[PDB]
């Protein structure tokens, strides 16, 4: 049962989400993200730190990143 | 082979360690380890094929990757042995560990690159080739999205649970792997990494060399789990769909299996256990 998608301007840069099982982008660079047993997510720059939501975790990119490009995976 | 609390290490050991390992980088061998990691990272999920991460193989898994890095620094000096970081003792950004000679500090506030130490981007010695983030330099945040590492009480808890693993054996587990591992109860692997911040926040965690020293201590851990616990042993032994068994063998060697890995004293020994 996959989340909602979403799209927003989170500090200035565009986050995306969409049921694919799920993918989040970040300008348009997809970001890979994955879905624990319990229901939270991580993404790959913060595999080690569960977060309620995809929205959450596409968040936690951008404020990971401080305004750098994601690379493609 | 004994691996040392870092804390413990003397200045010639300190000073080949880190020359080894910059080696490593500038032949080109240890981005490859930033990259296995990755990938294991990117494809263990709960609901399927689990090896490396949230699994009952993450002790193995790791022994087993630990050593095949110890082993390529020991190709450059023989000497070499991986030092672990007791994170429940040497708690603070003033622990040696990060001192200009070992590791070097946090990175600055504004981009949180690391400015001291030998893995400073300042070096033109430690390229960030293996990423997500494009940024190309060594980042750290200590205590950052993090106040605290875990306590010596809290690794004691962990210690104190008897199981190794239980179905269904990923992150939602019960049982003492995945509470070293951190998924659930009060989170002593996940957490220091959390702590560190940085690269080794995210799925090239390796990039930031106190990745070895992490996965040393957490690899201590789980030899001193079985001295207390000798009627446990892993789990599980056999037939289980997407996880590793006990006599099963493990990607990406393929030739070993948790089974040849139980015994750390086959391979080497702690300065004290
Ligand atoms: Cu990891
Ligand atoms: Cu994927
Ligand atoms: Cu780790």
């Amino acid at each position: 049962a996959a989340p909602e998608s979403f799209d927003e301007v989170y500090k200035g840069r565009r986050i995306q989400g969409r049921p694919a099982g799920y993918e989040v982008f970040v300008d348009g660079v997809q970001l890979h993200v994955m879905r624990n047993a319990d229901g939270s997510w991580i993404s790959v720059v913060s595999h080690y730190d569960p977060v309620p939501t995809p929205r959450a975790a596409a968040r936690a990119a951008v404020d990971e990143l401080q305004g750098a490009p994601l690379l493609p995976f | 082979t004994v691996r040392k609390n870092q804390a413990t290490l003397t200045a010639d050991e300190k000073r080949r360690f880190v020359a080894a390992v910059l080696e490593l980088k500038r032949s080109g061998r240890y981005d490859e380890f930033v990259r296995t990691h990755n990938e294991f990272i990117m494809s263990d999920t709960d609901s399927g094929e689990r090896t490396g991460h949230r699994s009952p193989s993450f002790l193995p898994w790791f022994r087993r990757f630990l050593l095949d890095f110890e082993q390529a620094l020991q190709s450059v000096d023989s000497s070499v042995t991986l030092p672990y970081w007791d994170w429940s003792a040497d708690r603070t950004v003033r622990a040696s560990l990060w001192a200009p000679d070992f590791l070097g500090g946090t990175g600055r506030s504004t981009d949180g690159r690391v400015m001291d130490g030998p893995f400073a981007a300042s070096t033109g010695n430690w390229p960030i080739n293996v990423r997500v983030d494009s940024r190309t330099y060594l980042r750290r945040s200590l205590g950052g999205s993090v106040a605290e590492l875990p306590t010596r009480a809290e690794v004691e808890s962990v210690l104190a649970i008897s199981a190794y693993d239980l179905p269904p054996y990923n992150s939602a587990s019960e049982g003492f792997r995945n509470h070293l591992e951190g998924w659930r109860g009060v989170n002593l692997h996940n957490r220091v990494h959390v702590w560190v911040g940085g690269q080794m926040a995210t799925g090239v965690s390796p990039n930031d060399p106190v990745f070895w020293l992490h996965h040393a201590y957490v690899d201590k851990l789980w030899a001193e789990w079985q001295r207390r616990h000798p009627d446990s042993a892993y789990v599980p032994t056999g037939g289980t769909p997407d996880v590793v068994d006990l006599n099963e063998t493990m990607k990406p060697w393929n030739t070993v299996r948790p089974a040849d890995l139980l015994d750390h004293t086959a391979y080497y020994t702690f300065d004290a256990l």
